[PDB]
């Protein structure tokens, strides 16, 4: 009941301190983000948890994951962490909740890999050590079977990847990536399925794409998640898009299961037959619609949506003109690079150049993050001047 | 929850059309649609229904889709629900 | 269960006095013997383990007898006595220590030669592991049993060591771990040789276009990128840089022979395709189903660029044709 007003009073503090603008138009709290925190401890297997105060680390770790971390900027995020310690404080006695809410915290995830890919999956708090070896290792596993990714791992990006493995863990649930350019979203999407188990798909973009081709591969993408019953992840870009329509049945997907025009008569009842054969072994003896409202929910389960929108251009109309994109999807907001990532990323691309000396290859991959940082900064101050 | 449903039940049954105005919030659809179950529960015989969502890109000729998809010509009196028996639709997202 | 206990404890006493004796015939054998004085040094060694134990005995017996005389006055004078004849045994076995301590002496000295011959061993198994990988030839399966014979010879050399150390009772154990070390990452090597032989036996036995150049080529670069995250030797030796060269002909071969399975080219009809061999100046044979093998063997690695120039020529030629 504790964890009941908590989550409440927590909702009171963000609408209150967060109002909706014609920019940053997600940061409206509806009851369905309150929804997904509580969606969250259920995926929590019980055994798992014996500690109470532990309990309490896992609801922390969710609202963070659930309607947290979806804030334009790092000042925002950090009056948001600041109001949860207090409502945390509050409610929870006898706990303490010091040195994971202030000033340079322990990173805390949950994930339903911890032992590792390989070993049996159960959602529990991962040690911030193994975050580097498994992240990795797990990148070893898709650079045999797949494409090789070519990604450099920093401690926000495994971040991502959690982040992403949470959001596309229950039935329901759809992705919404938010990334300026190279933020990393696209192939953080790529390894976060192959870690889930769910195989990625990508519509192949051409320019004689008609309306019939997308419905046509909607299709066959319902039947690998329908019957065959395998975990899918799809994965959606702005470049994907080339007509309007097109991202209609897509907000249809992420409302419910059912799309209007995807299935025909004859389609739907020959469906209707192959599930026939799954409901009996449910032992659930249906021989009627309902067959057909038990695919759907099996549908929606077995697939999720990776949508990779840019902030700048053609979102703030797209959320006007289809509320699902933004309402029925967990989106999760990338800031840029921070100056740890960046001094990680430069002294792996410079590995191999000689760098004349050991001082000198010392400064220069210093160097590539400090002329970075304070460019971003000269050109908030360029921008306030002469608007360039 | 409860004072609203008892009232759009009794609407229905006396075929009077209802309206949910909400904030994105408290559940609209999912009263409506829980509603829908509880009526189709009770008579599966009388009443159907069936949920038709609106995209930014739904016309005229669009909704004509939907509505023929599930007609017939009924022996007379132009088009008729399939079955002899009276057809629930919904509408979501009828602002847009 | 405790008068039964007092019982059993009389006759742990009666054992302990005939291998007491024992012991002491065991001390005048070793006092006999002084090869055969580290022999002689070894049942010392044994034997001063046996007074230890005796000694914690002859305390135990004292204990057992006074348990006796509170429950049996008479037990507990029976167990005195046997504490008085283990101290007896003490004794003689101080003296007999003293005449040990003195070959234990000239044993430990003998150690050290010991020592010196187990890291000339380690030494000659290191030289044989940089002869054993060259060893060029399809003996490949065959140099593991060659390997293998090496590691239970170093495995006889450690428990020689191991029964050499406990005698004496670091460096030569740093030497076998390395050794063991060097041999793990010996076999990894010779079984992903034997993976990539296979693999590249399955594809010398395809069609002319069932291998499909992309699917062969995805294949070896995991293989090839999976060969580099083994550390075994740190590579260099001879055989290992030999098929990583013939890894990445195979590896460049494929892209040439995936422009030989165009389509431009498949179309045939034209004397175009014959053009093409007349560079090679070789047999050359034209087979919608056949194996690669002639394929890798018909150089097509030699006139690369005249190859690659009548490739490009063929697919416009077909573009335009359709
Ligand atoms: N050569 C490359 N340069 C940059 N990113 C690359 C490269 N190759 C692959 N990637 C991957 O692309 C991902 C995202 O790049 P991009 O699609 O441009 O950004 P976004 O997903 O934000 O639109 C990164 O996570 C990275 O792993
Ligand atoms: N008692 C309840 N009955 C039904 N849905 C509920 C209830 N409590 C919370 N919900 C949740 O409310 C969420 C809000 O959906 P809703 O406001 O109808 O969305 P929209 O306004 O965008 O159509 C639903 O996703 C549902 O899970
Ligand atoms: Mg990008
Ligand atoms: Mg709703």
């Amino acid at each position: 009941n504790i964890i009941v007003r908590a989550s409440l009073m927590l909702h009171q503090a963000v609408t209150q301190n967060f109002r909706k603008t014609a920019i940053n138009f997600h940061y409206e709290f509806n009851l369905r983000h309150m929804s997904n925190v509580f969606q969250g401890l259920l995926l929590s297997d019980p055994n798992k948890f014996t500690e109470p105060d532990k309990l309490i680390k896992l609801w922390i770790h969710e609202c963070e994951r659930t309607y947290g971390d979806r804030l334009v900027s790092t000042d925002n995020l950090k009056t948001y962490k600041e109001n949860i310690f207090d409502i945390v404080k509050k409610s929870f006695s006898k706990f303490n909740f010091s040195r994971y809410f202030g000033n340079n915290p322990e990173n805390l995830i949950y994930c339903n890999f911890i032992a590792g890919i390989n070993s049996d999956r159960f959602y529990d708090q991962m040690p911030n050590n193994e975050m580097e070896k498994h992240i990795s290792e797990a990148l070893k596993e898709y650079n045999d079977n797949n494409a090789f990714m070519g990604l450099v791992l920093f401690e926000d990006a495994m971040k991502h990847v959690c982040r992403i493995c949470r959001i596309v863990l229950p039935s329901s649930g759809h992705a919404l990536l938010v990334g300026v350019g190279g933020s990393g979203k696209q192939s953080l999407s790529k390894l976060a399925s192959f870690i889930m188990g769910y195989t990625t798909f990508s519509i192949t973009i051409s320019a004689t794409y008609s309306m019939v081709d997308l419905r046509n591969d909607l299709q066959q993408l319902y039947f690998k998640c329908g019957p065959k019953e395998e975990g899918i992840l799809f994965l959606f870009t702005e470049g994907q898009i080339t007509n309007e329509r097109f991202l209609v049945y897509i907000n249809d997907l992420l409302s419910s299961g059912e799309i209007a025009e995807l299935y025909t008569l004859d389609e739907k009842e020959a469906m209707i037959n192959q599930v026939r054969a799954k409901v009996k072994g449910e032992g659930k003896p249906d021989t009627r619609e309902n067959c057909w409202n038990w695919f759907i929910d099996q549908v929606k389960k077995n697939l999720h949506m990776a949508i990779c929108f840019s902030p700048v251009g053609d979102m703030r109309r797209r959320a006007r003109q289809f509320p699902a994109l933004v309402n029925c999807t967990v989106i999760d907001w990338f800031q840029p690079w921070p100056y740890e990532a960046l001094f990680n990323v430069a002294k792996s691309f410079l590995e191999p150049v000689d760098l004349g000396d050991d001082k000198v290859r010392e400064a220069v991959v210093k160097f590539m993050p400090f002329s970075f940082t304070l460019v971003n900064d000269l050109g908030l101050k360029l921008l306030e001047q002469e608007r360039r | 929850t409860l004072a609203t449903t008892e009232f759009i039940k009794s609407y229905l049954m006396v075929k009077h059309p209802s309206l949910l105005i909400g904030n994105s919030g408290c559940g609209k659809t999912q009263l409506a649609k829980g509603i829908l179950k509880e009526i189709v529960q009770a008579k599966p015989e009388n009443y159907a229904y069936q949920l038709i969502n609106f995209n930014y890109y739904t016309d005229s000729t669009y909704l004509q889709g939907q509505i023929e998809q599930t007609l017939e010509k009924k022996a007379g009196r132009q088009y008729g629900p399939p079955g002899k028996v009276q057809l629930i639709y919904f509408i979501d997202d009828l602002n847009m | 269960t405790g008068s039964a206990v007092m019982n059993y404890i009389s006759k742990q006493l009666k054992d302990i006095q005939e291998f007491i004796e024992n012991t002491k015939e065991n001390i005048e054998i070793r006092n006999k013997n002084i090869s055969e004085l580290i022999n002689v040094m070894i049942n010392l060694e044994k034997v001063r383990v046996k007074n230890d134990d005796d000694v914690l005995t002859l305390d135990t017996v004292e204990e057992m007898l006074n348990f006796l005389k509170k429950k049996k006055d008479s037990d507990i004078k029976k167990c005195k006595k046997l504490q008085e004849e283990w101290k007896n045994l003490a004794k003689m076995a101080q003296a007999v220590k003293k005449d040990i301590q003195n070959p234990v002496k000239t044993e430990s000295d003998k150690t050290k030669e010991n020592i010196k011959k187990f890291e000339e061993i380690t030494l000659k198994e290191y030289a044989n592991s940089l002869k054993k990988e060259s060893f060029y030839k399809t003996g490949v399966s065959e140099s593991f049993k060659r390997i293998g014979e090496v590691k239970q010879k170093v495995d006889e050399f450690e428990v020689q060591l191991n029964q050499y150390e406990d005698f004496a009772r670091i460096g030569s154990k740093k030497l076998m771990e390395q050794i063991r070390t060097d041999v793990s990452s010996v076999e990894k090597l010779w079984v992903r040789i034997e993976i990539s032989e296979k693999t590249m036996d399955e594809y010398k036995k395809m069609k002319w276009g069932s291998i499909n150049s992309m699917d062969m080529e995805d294949e070896i670069k995991k293989l090839r990128k999976a060969l580099t995250d083994l550390r075994g030797i740190d590579k260099r030796s001879n055989a290992f840089i030999g098929i990583t060269e013939e890894l990445k002909k195979w590896a460049t071969f494929l892209p040439l022979l995936g422009e030989l399975k165009d389509p431009s080219m498949n179309s045939e009809d034209g004397r175009h395709w014959k053009k093409l061999k007349d560079l090679v100046k070789k047999e050359f044979d034209v087979s919608q189903e056949l194996m690669l093998e002639i394929i890798w063997d018909l150089k097509l690695f030699d006139y690369k660029d005249g190859i690659e120039e009548i490739t490009d020529q063929a697919k416009q030629e077909l573009k335009m044709e359709k």
